[PDB]
């Protein structure tokens, strides 16, 4: 008994690990989008505004 | 030569001020 | 058993939010601040059905303290511990120890008195702070100074932030690291030194963390805290408290510098196919590629060493693992420390928080040793402080707002003398 | 809280300070007419930096205008977001400096100044932790230079431990507008040397410069310089309104900065600025941000660093990042081109990072850079006052008012113990002391 | 008397291997089958009330953490709240505890609760203490009582399995202060000392038992036999009795030469315990087998003064002090030569439940000096540097104290060496 | 009983893919990881269901160890094994052996301390590389030199790719190949040579191939060294293990240089056609047109000789077969070996893979011997490496990257030491 039990904590622990890995993957693909640079194109508007 | 060159182990300097001995007792 | 914690400075507060999301998660304690008994060396039991922590985020720049105000804790902590200033210190050691600090002082003192009068089984405290800055390490070290005249015997363990070698944020970190360790050095029972480098390389090398930020550093130094912390929170089969530290460590009253290590820092895919066993998990934590400090402790000689083990770990592969590291003359002790160990086991397993980085394990080892290396760093921040003291640097601001340049020499002096104790002691 | 005040002085601060209240407008989420209808609670918690609320949600800015002829003050009342000034903080007169230190510092500005003190003691009172005050002006002109001088002196005298910004554009010799800029300028210096916290060097040769390589824009009018200048102002004062992950205020960056008391004269650039038909081409990184951020071309001073060496440097950082990538990329530039920072500091760079960034934008970038190739301005400009001031051309409208030569040949020694002492730190032993 | 957080554990094990072998359950009622279990309760349990005993124990450390492990754990029902002296402050493996820093408002109160225990008795045959060797308050409660415990009771034994500093690798830095101290109390206070270490049960655990993770458990059972059988006799008859004073009389040659290295069989593992066969000679030849004993001592490097073996069963008395003469013959060399017949032998008609035969050892060797001299070369490296002094010197006290101890612990490695 | 299996180079890890994937396939071990005792000696079994091997591939170019990364067996190695550098040595012994190897080979060392760390038996290391290259012969002899330095006693097999006589791929691997067996002698146990172009002809006549390619000379070396582990792996009636290759096989320290053979080498429709006894398998393992290296025993004298035989074997019949090899004349032993073989018998059938060449075979021969014909091989590499040294051809790359002409001559020397002392063996 005390062996099928052990076997049943690895078999338990090992799903979570493999959670935890679908998990970073969706870390690493959202940091992606959010530290990358992007110009809006309301940015350009801002020069030419004036004539003085 | 910047791969072979021989490394340096020296202390980089400080004041004139290393006359001060440790606080510890010395043995 | 009871433990207070103070969090000093922009980087005390920030690791006091990863190490509290991390016991209200390890006590199944909710954001709100109740549960759905050893709660107690942490939260106090306020009424029926509250939890208030026994700490208090104190700093001068209020933009962090009401940030975290703000956010998801507004319940958990209490709005009259959290003390926030007007205006910064501006990495001014000088300005928070003599300008600012004066004021703001006496109002964290009087609050952590009745978080102290709370208690009734108070094991000590213990502190939080960078010493880079100028809140951190100005009023940090006046606030040390009266611990230690309030209290005097009471454990103040020291979670320290040095700069990093050559990875650096301003440029007035050496006048403020070489002012506050001449204070920490007679007035901190034990200090571990804590840098972020290290931090990133085991980031970049174990949890293959791409682009890292400060929270996963705040989530590993919780993570390390609640090792150390976990034997006196949880029943082990060889539990020690925090006085252990102190009489097993410190050979000397002037040798309290403590290099930390933890094992294993593993990622999921990593942790996937490594058979986590305690002698390679002890191995991992003796070599420099595993230490918080970016130094190597091949160039020194150890004095003394601390082992804590989580989880499913007996006695007997301890005993085993230190037996074989002992054989083994990769590393070398001192020839007046023939027995240098301190084991302590604990069964309960780190906890793996939701968002970390770090894979569930069945097994971990912390590491709080002490070794001479920390002769090289002093020596090695002692020759880019001296650099800059050689023309009188920056030394205008903290002359104009109340220090005097003997201060500086002494503490200078007093650095050197550290540096000739260290390498007289190893001999 | 931490409060700062802007004061405007002269046309060209008049317009800077338009400019740049448009963009704090903007980027506070207040409309035109002064209400607030943003949609965040972020763009609340730090307005009173800036703005005091009057009622129902009508915030008036904590700013105070200068001039000394109408058309100015009129201009700035009748362009957009206009009617967010206060009438009460537009103290003034109309008379007119006409290109004249001397004027604005002696014979116009000795009864105008007390009125704008008056002014300026009322707001500076009316905060609870002032931070610092803000002036930005120029050095050519008469109500902007002499009288702006005279107020920097006078609340320095005042109010000793506050801090002080100074955006000063300097005159430089490829345009030159009128013809008494150096006895202007060099006096101006005279008074900013012992009464400037710090300044920023500021000069329409780089800002031409940036518009017509980098821009690419057909026609730079004043609207874009002045746009630059105003998002310099912001990005420096990005720390202060918004968290982040770490924090640098005022104070930080110039203990930060100054390594001397009279080493306060930096020189301060933007990122990123690019062409819209180009922006399809550039990869976005931090990287990206700090590759710019260190070129010569992308400097806001007609002085190139590469001619001398690095004293210290700052970078302030705008929008969510990793701060791995910002401290790599620092170590990255501060250990390649090792001969342009001086050796008796090491870590010459000093950062931080904010979570809110500019409209229109998600990251960006502002450097201050404390370097000592900037006195070759301030040589380039003495070589034309020691040229003009050879055979006393021009001054007896400067000695037929009060004057004498004495003041003229003090600036020119302070200028030149100035541009000296830069210099010999510049080739300063690296490892000596005496 | 049990102190500090090994006491505590080994005390747990101790009283639940006794609380089973009488026949109580947890709850603390008599649910035997034989009637020999109750003639001889009274020598560790009081009646109480209803059918219910109590055990004749202190439990006594410094902090709440050993005490609340023993309680929540099965068999923690049984002990007596008012016999729970009990600290606040901790004792961190430090000296200052447990002398003159942080025990002596403890010390009282254990003796009033040891005074109100031994008076409640009518003849009390003697006090017994487990504690450990290398801790703060394990070393400092309990043998601090052993001295005033000795000044207030002289004639009655005093018996202590001290678990001696871990020998290969050390649990505690200071281990070497700590041991030196306690030793020297030790030898003038102590009437009787066993001397333990996790080494040999460790490597019991590695050879004899085939156990993959022995924890603490496995060894305190060991501890726990080993201990009744020791007492086993006080309890049941048999043909040849001895209690604690035969033992001693019959062990101890001289009054400063009281330290024994102790064994215990059987200790089969579970695959080998269908091979083995049950008798005399299957306990005397794996009881006098050096990868045995419980301390880190080879009797082969010495001479064994005097031994004695307490026989467990129905048994042949011919047998047994035949397979005596035999190995004392056998092995002459390693026996002391003016004085005969070094063993002693006595028989107990009850074994252990659950078996047939038993026996422990108790051996007076001068090999266990081995060990002093390896732990006195320790303190005196540590003393010249005067490392770790601060925590101790400013503490209360003075240097001296450290000088006498190591001075007669000292003497103890000569008496012993000029016996071999 | 463990063995770790080290691989240098790009053709070092091609075979190691092989090899690799044989040990899967012959194990049952799905390239996933884990199963649908004999497995010991090259998986090592993690937590529950999950194996992964004992082995390195290190290499200085990218490309092939991230196509490996890439490819299906991504989940059975892991990626600290797959030691990868950032540029080649680019067919240079200097290189790769002073600039390049210096930093690469610490990492290789420390990662196979800690393997060896999870190990217990290990019987020893044994390597596969090519010495035509410059990062297997340059940084391959340095990572020799610090393992027979570190460890010693352990066996050191060497299985190398010498350069083919006729058939080139280079034209400085003279200079490669010369520099590589000067340091691979006091270092190298035993050396196992492996030409290219006896392979190919191997494969085009046994296996009657027109175009073959890298791969089938992969699969037949896999082949060999899973018939010569197999001993270790599996139970047979006469089993032999490594150690036992330099008792039987090496007369003296500095002849260790060893031919291979195997048989048979056979496609399914011949398989089908002829049967398969131990008597010709016996002697076609024995004729030059069955061996690895391209030189002819008749030109020399046998000193030793080691046999391996898989499957339905009995003694009785590999005694006739021995004994018939011995008095037949064709092939003559060295006077001073008068029994000069060393038998062994294994149960296990080598195993087949699908998409392979060749079939299910119930009984194979692997042969390793010890001749003179290596003098002969020696020389010819010698003389044209004199030939193309003698107009400083090529020298000045070797110089720049930081060698001079002291180490030439030595080498030079030696393997004219190395003529003479296989001239004088041989009488
Ligand atoms: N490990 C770690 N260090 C931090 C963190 N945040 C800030 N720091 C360190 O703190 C140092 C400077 O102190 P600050 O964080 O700015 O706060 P401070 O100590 O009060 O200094 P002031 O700016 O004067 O307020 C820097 O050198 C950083 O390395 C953090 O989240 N984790
Ligand atoms: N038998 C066999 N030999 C190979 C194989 N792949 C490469 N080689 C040999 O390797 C030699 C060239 O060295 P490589 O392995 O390609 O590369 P290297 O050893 O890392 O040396 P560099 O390319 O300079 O870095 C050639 O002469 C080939 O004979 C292979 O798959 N099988
Ligand atoms: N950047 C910038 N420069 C200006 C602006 N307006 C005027 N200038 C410059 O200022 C100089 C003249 O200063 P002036 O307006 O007479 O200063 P005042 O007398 O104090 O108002 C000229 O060389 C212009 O190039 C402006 O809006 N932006
Ligand atoms: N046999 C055994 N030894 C123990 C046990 N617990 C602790 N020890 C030993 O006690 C020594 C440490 O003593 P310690 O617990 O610090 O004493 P304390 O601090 O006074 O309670 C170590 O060398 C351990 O080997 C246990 O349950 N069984
Ligand atoms: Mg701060
Ligand atoms: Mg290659």
């Amino acid at each position: 008994r005390v062996d099928d039990f052990k076997k049943a904590q690895m078999a338990r622990a090992s799903e979570i690990l493999k959670k935890q890995q679908e998990e970073k993957a969706e870390r690493d693909k959202h940091l992606a989008s959010l530290y990358r640079n992007k110009m809006a194109p309301e940015f350009f508007t801002q020069f030419g505004t004036s004539h003085r | 030569s910047r791969y072979l060159q021989p490394p340096n182990n020296e202390e980089p300097w400080k004041m004139s001020k290393f006359k001060t001995g440790p606080k510890v007792t010395q043995y | 058993r009871e433990v207070i914690s103070i969090h000093i400075g922009q980087a005390g507060i920030q690791v006091g939010n990863a190490c509290w999301e991390l016991y209200c998660l390890e006590h199944g304690i909710q954001p709100d601040g109740q549960m759905p008994d050893a709660f107690n060396t942490f939260f106090s039991e306020t009424g029926a059905g509250k939890h208030v922590p026994r700490c208090i985020f104190l700093d001068l720049e209020p933009t962090v303290v009401d940030e975290v105000r703000t956010g998801t804790y507004r319940q958990l902590f209490h709005p009259e511990q959290l003390i926030s200033g007007k205006e910064d210190a501006a990495n001014n050691f000088a300005r928070g120890h003599y300008t600012i600090g004066k004021e703001i002082v006496d109002l964290a003192l009087d609050r952590i008195r009745k978080l102290a009068d709370n208690c009734t089984g108070l094991q000590g405290f213990l502190v939080f702070n960078a010493v880079g800055g100028g809140t951190g390490s100005g009023l940090g070290s006046l606030l040390l100074e009266r611990l230690s005249v309030d209290y005097g015997k009471k454990s103040k363990l020291g979670f320290t932030v040095y700069p990093s070698p050559q990875v650096s944020t301003a440029v007035v970190e050496p006048y403020n690291s070489v002012l506050s360790t001449h204070s920490l050095l007679e007035h901190t029972d034990v200090a571990v030194m804590l840098d972020n480098e290290a931090i990133y390389d085991i980031c970049r090398r174990s949890l293959d963390i791409e682009r890292p930020t400060y929270t996963n550093l705040n989530r590993l130094i919780a993570q390390v805290i609640s090792s150390l912390t976990a034997s006196l929170r949880f029943d082990g089969a060889l539990n020690v408290d925090i006085t252990e530290f102190q009489t097993n460590l410190v050979p000397y009253p002037r040798i309290h510098f403590m290099l930390s290590s933890y094992a294993p820092i593993i990622s999921a895919e990593k942790a996937y196919h490594e058979q986590l066993s305690v002698a390679e998990i002890t191995n991992a934590a003796f070599e420099p590629a595993s230490m918080m400090v970016k130094c190597d402790p091949r160039h020194g000689k150890y004095m003394a060493c601390c082992l804590m083990y989580r989880g499913d770990v007996v006695p007997k592969d301890v005993n085993a693992s230190v037996a074989t590291i002992k054989t083994k003359r990769t590393i070398q002790f001192v020839d007046w420390c023939p027995t240098g160990f301190k084991c302590g086991i604990n069964y309960q397993p780190p906890t793996v928080v939701p968002g970390g980085d770090l894979a569930k394990v069945q097994r971990a080892v912390c590491m709080i040793s002490n070794s001479t290396a920390i002769g090289e760093i002093f020596s090695r921040l002692d020759h880019k402080f001296d650099l800059m003291y050689a023309k009188r640097a920056f030394v205008h601001w903290y002359v104009g707002e109340g220090m005097e340049e003997g201060e500086f020499s002494e503490a200078r002096e007093d650095l050197a003398a550290l540096e000739k104790d260290f390498e007289e002691v190893g001999a | 809280m931490r409060e700062i005040v802007h004061i405007q002085g002269g046309q060209c601060g008049n317009q800077i300070g338009a400019k740049f209240w448009e963009v704090v407008s903007d980027e506070h989420g207040i409309d035109p007419t002064g209400t607030y209808h943003g949609d965040s609670d972020l763009q609340l918690e730090r307005i009173n930096v800036y703005f005091n609320e009057a009622t129902g949600g009508r915030y008036v800015p904590r700013a105070i205008l200068m001039d000394l002829e109408p058309g100015t003050m009129d201009s700035v009342r009748s362009g957009p977001y206009g009617q967010i000034f206060r009438p009460d903080n537009f103290v003034f007169g109309q008379t007119g400096a006409g290109n004249n230190w001397a004027k604005g510092h002696y014979t116009e500005g000795a009864e105008l100044i007390d009125s704008v003190l008056d002014v300026v003691r009322k707001e500076a009172e009316s905060c609870d932790c002032l931070q610092g005050f803000q002036v930005c002006h120029s050095l050519g002109g008469g109500t902007g230079s002499g009288m702006g001088t005279l107020l920097i002196s006078k609340i320095r005298e005042e109010y000793p431990d506050r801090m002080m910004l100074t955006f000063s554009v300097v005159p430089s010799p490829k345009v030159s507008d009128t013809v008494v800029e150096p006895y202007n300028a060099t006096l101006s210096v005279h008074q900013l040397v012992e009464n400037a916290d710090e300044c920023m060097v500021l000069d329409n040769e780089a800002l031409y410069d940036i518009c017509f390589r980098t821009l690419k824009l057909t026609t730079p009018t004043f609207g874009d310089l002045n746009h630059l200048i105003s998002a310099v102002m912001s990005g420096i004062t990005c720390c202060l309104r918004f968290p982040g992950q770490l924090n640098a205020d005022l104070r930080k960056l110039a203990v930060n900065l100054i390594p001397f008391p009279r080493l306060h004269f930096f020189m301060v650039g933007f990122t990123p600025l690019t062409s819209r038909g180009s922006q399809q081409y550039r990869a976005l990184t931090v990287p990206e941000l700090t590759q710019q951020m260190w070129d010569a071309k992308n400097m806001m001073c007609a002085a190139d660093p590469r001619h001398g060496r690095y004293l210290t440097a700052s970078a302030l950082f705008r929008g969510r990042m990793s701060t791995k990538e910002v401290d790599e990329q620092m170590l990255n530039v501060q250990n390649k081109n090792s001969s342009y920072f001086v050796e008796w500091i090491p870590n010459n760079v000093k950062s931080s990072v904010c979570d809110i960034p500019p409209k229109g934008l998600k990251m960006s970038a502002t450097f201050i850079g404390n370097s000592t190739a900037i006195q070759e301005m301030f040589k380039r400009v003495s070589e034309q006052f020691t040229a003009m001031f050879r055979r006393k051309a021009f001054l007896h409208w400067y000695t037929g008012e009060g004057m004498d030569e004495m003041e003229f040949t003090e600036a020119e020694s302070n200028m030149n113990d100035l541009v000296s002492e830069y210099q010999q730190y510049q080739d300063a032993s690296a490892e000596e002391e005496g």
